[PDB]
DNA sequence: GGACTCT
DNA sequence: AGAGTCCAGCCAATGACA
RNA sequence: UGUCAUUGG
């Protein structure tokens, strides 16, 4: 209620593709999921956080931030993040993938570089994009469907059946730590990739000598109202100062989805944190520790920055988005049999579909020749193609003579002309003849035409 | 699955053949839902039941039930839910795992699945209408 | 399984990890000679996940 | 839009002389059926039209016809 | 024939249908099953209305028939696709490219006279990938065998360094979107753009893909180095702001660096950078911010408001000078004083120099400049209860005197524009309010960063600082407050027919404050309606988008300057000059 | 407390604070434990889990006797885990890792002593006891640098040679090639006020340490501005250089921006100045070095 | 659900 | 005046299923 | 080879 609507629409969209302690089963369920991997229990929460034991799964890590501008980088929800903090197992996850390969017996008791003699792929092996898990030859030919993911995974589990056909159900897993493009967020729906991966000596510290662990850019927070943010960050803080009660027993801060205590008393109460874990401050430091602005300096000259800095801990949030699982790429590979054109899929290793508004864009740039040769069948895939003149289809080779069987059962002898056109137009054309409708085109027998010498334009004006 | 009902009656109503279904017995699966997710196994209960059908023939003192057919028993695989600790509401005696909330079925390929609550067809209401002006329709259901 | 250094700062937290999870102190006498928020906050929040034992053997035929 | 004597929409072809492979593209699954009742005979100029034969659309660089003179290297 | 109806493979149905029309040819068979075994071999549709069914009209049946999915269309080869991610190294000519790109995906060197030797280099190293002979007509991929390279065929090698690769965003609204620039080799997994197209791509670095494609044509590779360049399409087609230029840090960091003053020779360098090397101290000791932009214009020229022999004359630098599309651009004065280069350099340059602005000084917004105590804000929660009191009890007044018989009453049309103005009032009330607490803060903290981005021009004026820090207003939809369901009334929380004006949407508090459930309950109302609409009008503006660009594509600007289509004449002169718009 | 959080502060000239903080930095590289094999994994955590921590075992508390030749890359080390469940003392510690100097003279593998207050660490907790199911971990890790070949699979005399073969071709392909490495304190300097935020504990002498670490420094950071040169002629904008016929120096280094900013320049990283350099004295520099270090040791005496 | 056309 | 007919953005990614 | 479910810009 202290952000706008669309940001909490946003918020509990992305807190359902936050990574988490997924299952107790993690060694044990054949599964794809992502795990967190050294998880921490949220302390701003509500109570129906506790009680439905979403805090105990705990769904993210507590991180340093920093809003401030980090030499330009930061820009359009880009994060700095810091190298020594993704070594150290910092929001690091574990993605486990599912295998199941269904083979004939046939086919298993007849690229296997990682395959033992039991003709299963071996324990703890890190599988390559070229990897067969199982044995699976017909006849040789194998025919085994292989590994096909960017990124290597340890074979964690195989599970075996035995039965008219052999079941093979092998779980990889894969350490996945935070690289460029990995997708980030807070519990106020603020999200965003990595941008750069800085060091931990060319990053802004404070007089204690501790650099952000994430670098926000600071403008985000204030033009999408992001109020509710910075008073997460006040109460963090204010808890790493006093995370006891005076029991002593770890209690959290209540900070409720829908709040109705006042900013004011949240004041007070790290205050009164502040003031218990150091007896007597200067007023300012108090109210720099409250608020938690930081001088900070700059790690190149020692020299602090023009003014304080947001500078504190939050519990920021991995989504599921990861870069390795959207990067595609295709020299060449297999084509479609109807139309002979590139395939679909990732897996299959397809193409990405130059559509109709990306032809508009290059019809908008007055590139004929590039649209021309993007539209049309590749330069490896040509061949003499010839048509008829008069009834429209192609030609035959009978024993090396081209010939119209048509025309040749009609008694003509018509003009056989070479064309040079996709093979998407070809099975068109058929299919139209198909359905009743036939297509004749004609050609240009252009008149032979000379180049004669011009006379000399000047066309500059006459002052 | 409790059925008694006449099935079909000749004869102005006094010879009719009735269906008899009872002994109506729902059984666990002898194994933990992850012993299911490794194995391959289905996660789910079997009931099983007594099916007779019978014609019946009332007399002045007298009630002819003569058995045509029979059938005593796996008959039906119920999918399982797995509840809070992986505990289901047939095995009254297992122990709680620790982390596990449940409220999943696990498939014949192993597959969790799950499910949403949705809204009836049926209204509680009367629906109004209006068909074309000064023209209103008043749906309701019994 | 435990970070033996914090994620944020680098500093060793070992000894508070068995101070705090094993002896089963509390936190103030845990965090007495704790001085970094960071630090303070691994102290406080992380845990280990609760996991079941491993199914074995790991590769069943 | 009024380029013929009468409006016309966005949607249809009525007045403007528009091509067979022109319509199908656009969207109109009887273009084809239409053209052989009539028997039409339409030139290839238009994007939709160059495209499907692979040429070099009327755009751009494409607006002009390219040739080449020999004379200067059968000059020498 | 066969090549409509290929043999299906996974582990036809064209055949099948013509299998069940030869299976009625017979010379005892009714013309009605062999007709019917034909209408259901070429069109089903016209004996039922079930679709799914692959008959000759699949071919030309809606959205996914032949022509649009695979002629105007296609998949392409030498494709990839990947996240994106900023870079400072890359300028606006620039992309650069993940190592897995440039490890899979090749270029082609042409076998003439001029490449014959770097050919037979290459192939002596064992860096070419395929090999084409044109003569034979063939590929061959090179995983020693015997190859002679005559001039016609190619060869294809890794993909090098300033290699046109054409690359875009989607959906492609404009031609702004698919661009060609040039190959520059980067880390990680994404591709990195520069910052300054990134508005003309309409992107941001959450998480947008974008997919390249290599065209290695030698006339491709003419229109992609001339044509698709970006410093060729600096300038927007209609209404000529350039399409590249600052974003949100680089604003404030221009409005700074325009306004600080008694800066030394060192601190002006250290400004400036690698673009210090030629930076003339005439004879000044102490320099300001107007002469660091002094030597970065560089041009003597004038401007109304702007300009005045290269010093700007304007008060301010705002998000009008450096942001892309903007009407008072100073790459667009530079460009329209010489060329695009020269406003390519002047975007490259600024974008440089207010980064090395923002190294030095940096700019972060804290909360302390946003609410720094509670005083403000508990006076404008004052003045709201009582306005909203005063407001309730004239109503009520009216009401009364209404219900008592005094005066006869208002159309209902009438009394919610009463209602409707009063409540535009307070909203004003509020916005003077926040006004008057911006300038006394400005005047008191003179170095508030909120208050200097929204000085600056980006995203903060007061009306956003009305709904963090005064109020938040009435909530509409579709142009009315929220309408009245059963009992007269839209919550429960609220009387059968109540008069409350608060009930109808118009909420009291602010986002610091923190919204009632029933302020976020119409708060959640406009914001669902909201993303409602915009879910269901992307499709329609979709449609009609397709439909004027296939209706207006073949309309161009002829030989003579005259706008065509076919072999009518639209216009007399394209954009009523017969220059470039 | 086993042990204590400490802070030297050396108030020095702010160009040679920044010039010993970036040489700190830079130079002092100590070798994390990123060569990691697991050997047998039944307990309750993934392989992937025990590697990164123990990537970042604090291994400077039981190899300090070695650091000069830790630092100089002539020795490397190694942890070995081998620990199953147990009745009672159901967790591992940092006192149940075996650790190994390496000297790299003679690939001499030879155990290191184990202070006993690593008894009083935390690595895993161990789940319900059953002697039913085995619930073990066992693993090595090798300091970052170490070639692993037959000269030192040799050595390890106290595995299963055949299994750590295995273990190691499977999961060859995934340690990183570079040099991974850990600063061992953290050294700043706020405006010319150098801090170090060191750990100090109860079982050995940090000065000791200290002294080694900031000897090693000393000699590196005198080795590197002997060796420093500022080339001279016209410029292209990859490395400092100075032009005499405009009087500009290009700063595009670190050495080179402290060095001048040593005499009165006020320059940052890739900017142009105006500076002369007749005025650059590298003994004058190199010998407020030494009086700065010599500083650093007796403010460390006073910890 | 909604616009154009034939009836 | 009322039914038939065709139309409903682009580009993705996983998994399950026939 | 296509459907369904979920998700992204
Ligand atoms: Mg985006
Ligand atoms: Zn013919
Ligand atoms: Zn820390």
């Amino acid at each position: 209620n202290h952000n706008s609507g669309p940001r909490a629409i946003l918020g509990c969209a992305q807190a359902k593709q936050a990574i988490s302690c997924l299952s107790s089963d993690i060694r044990n369920k054949i599964d794809n999921g992502i795990h967190l991997m050294y998880p921490e229990r949220p302390i701003v929460i509500s109570k129906a956080l506790e009680t439905s034991k979403i805090a105990a799964n705990c769904f993210g890590q507590h991180v340093t931030i920093a809003l401030m501008s980090y030499k330009g980088i930061n820009q359009e929800d880009g994060i700095i993040i810091k190298k020594q903090f993704i070594q150290r197992g910092g929001l690091d996850i574990v993605t486990a993938k599912k295998h199941q390969v269904e083979i004939p017996l046939e086919n298993f008791n007849n690229a296997y570089s990682k395959l033992e003699s039991n003709g299963l792929v071996r324990l703890n092996a890190f599988l390559e994009s070229g990897d067969a898990m199982a044995r699976n030859i017909s006849s040789s030919f194998d025919v085994s469907e292989k590994y096909t993911d960017m990124y290597k995974s340890r074979v964690e589990r195989v599970q075996v059946e035995l039965t008219d056909k052999v079941k093979v159900r092998v779980l990889t897993m894969k350490e996945r730590r935070p690289i460029l493009g990995d997708k980030f967020t807070t519990r106020t729906s603020q999200k965003g990739t990595v941008a750069y991966v800085a060091d931990e000596t060319e990053l802004p510290y404070d007089e204690n000598g501790i650099t952000p662990d994430v670098i926000i850019n600071s403008t985000s927070i204030f033009s999408r109202k992001t109020i509710s943010m910075l008073i997460e960050v006040i109460l963090t803080a204010a808890y790493s100062a006093k995370p006891y009660n005076n029991k002593g027993e770890n209690r959290p801060v209540c900070f409720p989805s829908s709040n109705e205590t006042s900013i004011d008393t949240y004041m007070q109460f790290a205050k009164q944190c502040y003031e218990h874990s150091n007896p007597k401050l200067s007023d300012e430091e108090l109210s720099d520790k409250i608020f938690c602005e930081k001088i900070l300096y700059d790690p190149e000259t020692d020299k602090p920055y023009a003014s304080k800095v947001f500078f504190g801990p939050i519990y920021y949030l991995r989504l599921r988005h990861l870069t390795q699982d959207k990067a595609t790429v295709r020299c060449r590979g297999k084509k479609t049999k109807l139309i002979r054109q590139a395939n679909e899929g990732r897996k299959r290793g397809g193409g990405i579909k130059f559509g109709e508004m990306e032809r508009d864009c290059l019809i908008a740039h007055g590139a004929a020749n590039t649209i021309t040769e993007v539209l049309k069948d590749s330069e490896e895939d040509y061949q003499d193609v010839y048509v008829c003149e008069n009834c429209g289809d192609i030609a035959a080779q009978i024993k090396g003579i081209n010939t119209c069987l048509r025309c040749s059962k009609l008694n003509l002898s018509p003009l056989l002309t070479k064309i040079d056109t996709t093979h998407v137009s070809k099975v068109f054309l058929t299919q139209m003849n198909a359905r009743g409708v036939k297509v004749k085109l004609d050609f240009e027998r252009r008149p032979p035409s000379f180049y004669k010498p011009l006379d000399k334009v000047d066309l500059k004006p006459s002052f | 699955l409790t059925v008694k009902r006449p099935l079909l009656s000749f004869k102005n109503n006094t010879e009719r053949i009735m269906i008899e279904i009872s002994n109506v017995k729902v059984t666990p699966p002898d194994y933990s839902p992850i012993i299911a997710s490794i194995k391959g196994k289905s996660y789910d209960a079997l009931a099983t039941f007594t099916v007779n059908i019978f014609k019946e023939v009332m007399t002045k003192e007298g009630i002819s039930i003569t058995k045509i057919s029979s059938y005593e028993g796996h008959l039906i695989k119920i999918p399982l839910l797995i509840g809070y600790g992986n505990k289901n509401p047939l095995d009254t005696a297992k122990y709680l795992v620790p982390n596990v909330i449940g409220g999943v079925f696990i498939n014949k390929q192993s597959v969790e699945k799950v499910g949403i609550n949705l809204v009836e067809k049926i209204t509680t209401w009367p629906k109004f209408r209006v068909v074309k002006p000064n023209s209103f329709t008043f749906s309701f259901s019994s | 399984v435990f970070q033996l250094v914090c994620s944020t700062c680098g500093k060793d937290i070992s000894h508070e990890r068995y101070k705090l999870i094993i002896r089963k102190k509390s936190l103030k006498d845990v965090l007495v000679s704790v001085k970094n928020e960071c630090c303070r906050l691994k102290l406080s929040t992380q845990i280990e996940p609760q996991r079941n034992l491993t199914v074995q053997p790991l590769l069943d035929i | 839009l009024c380029a013929s004597y009468e409006p016309e929409s966005v949607n249809k072809f009525k007045f403007g002389a528009a091509s067979t492979l022109k319509r199908a593209t656009f969207g109109d699954n009887k273009a084809l059926l239409n053209a052989a009742l009539h028997k039409k005979s339409e030139p290839i100029n238009d994007n939709s039209s160059c495209h499907f034969f692979s040429k070099v659309p009327n755009i751009g660089t494409g607006y002009y016809k390219y040739f080449i003179d020999l004379g200067l290297l059968m000059r020498m | 024939p066969l090549i409509i109806r290929p043999a299906i493979s996974f582990w036809n149905e064209l055949t099948y249908l013509l299998g069940m029309i030869v299976k009625n040819c017979n010379l005892n068979a009714d013309e009605q099953v062999i007709q019917k075994a034909v209408i259901e071999y070429d069109d089903i549709k016209i004996i039922s209305n079930n679709t799914t069914s692959i008959n000759l009209s699949y071919i030309t049946s809606g959205k996914n028939n032949m022509i649009r999915s695979y002629i105007v269309a296609r998949r392409k080869d030498q494709t990839a696709r990947s996240v994106i991610g900023p870079s400072t190294s890359i300028t606006v000519n620039e992309v650069g490219m993940p190592a897995y790109i440039r490890n899979t995906l090749t270029e082609k060197i042409f076998v003439n006279a001029f490449t014959v030797d770097k050919v037979k280099q290459l192939l002596a190293s064992n860096q070419v990938k395929f090999y084409f002979n044109k003569r034979l007509n063939q590929l061959t991929r090179i995983r020693k065998n015997k190859i002679h390279l005559l001039p016609g065929d190619w060869v294809e090698v890794a993909v090098q360094e300033y290699t046109s690769i054409i690359f875009g965003r989607q959906p492609s609204l404009h031609r702004y979107n698919v661009i060609a620039s040039s190959i520059r080799a980067t880390e990680g997994d994404t591709i990195k753009i520069s910052p300054g197209i990134a508005n003309s791509q309409n992107a941001d670095f959450d998480g947008d893909e974008e997919w390249m494609i290599l065209e290695q044509n030698p006339k491709a590779v003419i229109e992609q180095s001339i044509l698709m360049y970006p410093t060729t399409l600096l300038k927007h087609d209609i209404h000529g702001a350039p399409v590249y230029g600052s974003i949100q840090d680089e604003i404030v960091a221009a409005y700074s660096l325009f306004r600080i003053q008694d800066l030394c020779l060192d601190e002006v360098l250290n400004i400036l950078g690698k673009y210090g090397r030629e930076f003339d101290p005439k004879g000044k000791c102490k320099f300001s911010g107007k002469d660091i932009y002094t030597y970065l214009i560089g041009e003597k020229i004038n401007y109304p408001g702007l300009l005045k022999d290269g010093e700007i004359i304007a008060n301010d630098v705002d998000s009008n000078f450096v942001v892309a599309m903007r009407h008072l651009s100073l790459a667009g004065l530079l460009s329209d004083h010489k060329s695009n280069v020269e406003g390519i350099n002047f975007i490259i340059k600024s974008s440089y120099v207010f980064k090395r602005y923002l190294s030095i000084y940096g700019f972060g917004v804290t909360f302390k400049d946003l609410r720094p105590n509670s005083t403000f804000t508990n006076k404008l929660e004052a003045i709201n209860v009582e306005k909203i009191e005063l407001i309730k009890e004239a109503y009520a007044k009216y009401l009364n005197d209404v219900r008592d018989g005094k005066i006869v009453p208002l159309s209902k049309a009438l009394e919610a524009d009463y209602v409707e103005s009063m409540l535009s009032n307070l909203t004003n009330l509020n916005i003077r309010e926040i006004e008057e607490h911006m300038r006394q803060t400005l005047i008191d903290d003179p170095d508030n960063n909120l208050l200097k981005m929204a000085k600056a021009g980006y995203k903060v004026n007061p009306t956003e600082l009305m709904y963090i820090l005064g109020t938040y207003g009435q909530q509409r939809i579709d142009g009315e407050p929220a309408e009245t369901r059963v009992l007269g009334r839209v919550l429960p929380y609220y009387l059968p027919d109540s008069k409350d004006p608060e009930g109808r949407g118009y909420i009291l508090n602010s986002l610091t404050k923190g919204l009632t459930g029933s302020q976020y309950y119409f708060s959640m109302l406009v914001a669902r309606s909201q993303s409602t609409d915009i879910v269901c009008e992307t499709s329609r503006t979709g449609t009609l988008a397709r439909k004027i660009i296939k209706k207006m594509e073949d309309m161009v600007v002829d030989g003579y300057g005259q706008v065509v289509i076919g072999n009518t004449l639209i216009k007399y002169a394209a954009n009523y000059t017969k220059i470039l718009g | 407390h086993p042990r204590e959080e400490n802070s030297i502060v050396v108030e020095l000239e702010p160009s040679l604070a920044t010039f010993i903080k970036q040489g700190f930095n830079n130079l002092v590289k100590w070798p994390l434990l990123n060569i990691g094999i697991v050997l047998s994994n039944t307990s309750t955590a993934v392989n992937e889990e025990w590697l990164t921590a123990v990537e970042h075992i604090p291994t400077m508390k039981i190899f300090y006797k070695h650091i000069h030749k830790i630092l100089t890359r002539e020795m490397g080390f190694l942890v070995y885990l081998k620990r199953s469940q147990s009745e009672r003392d159901n967790y591992i510690t940092l006192y149940d890792f075996d650790y190994y100097i390496i000297d790299k003279d003679t690939n001499s593998v030879t155990m290191v002593d184990k202070p006993t207050e690593l008894k009083e660490t935390l690595l895993h907790v161990f789940q319900e006891y059953r002697l039913k199911s085995s619930q073990t971990i066992e693993l090595i890790a090798f300091s970052s640098g170490t070639v692993i070949n037959e000269d030192i699979v040799s050595k390890l005399t106290f595995l299963d040679v055949e299994v750590f073969n295995r273990e190691y071709n499977n999961v060859k392909t995934i340690i990183d090639p570079d040099f991974v490495f850990r600063s061992p304190f953290i050294v700043i300097s706020p405006m010319g006020k150098l801090t170090f935020f060191v750990e100090v504990y109860s079982w050995f002498d940090f000065k000791s340490c200290f002294k080694d670490i900031i000897d090693f420094l000393e000699g590196a950071l005198i080795a590197n501005i002997h060796n420093h040169m500022i080339k001279v002629g016209n410029c292209d904008e990859t490395v400092s250089s100075y032009n005499p016929e405009s009087g500009m120096l290009f700063v595009n280094d670190l050495m080179t921006m402290n060095i001048v900013n040593f005499f009165g320049c006020n320059s940052r990283l890739e900017s142009y100045h105006r500076f002369d350099m007749t005025k650059v004295d590298v003994e004058l520099f190199i010998k407020a070095l030494s009086d700065a270090c010599k500083k650093i040791l007796s403010a460390s005496n006073r910890l």
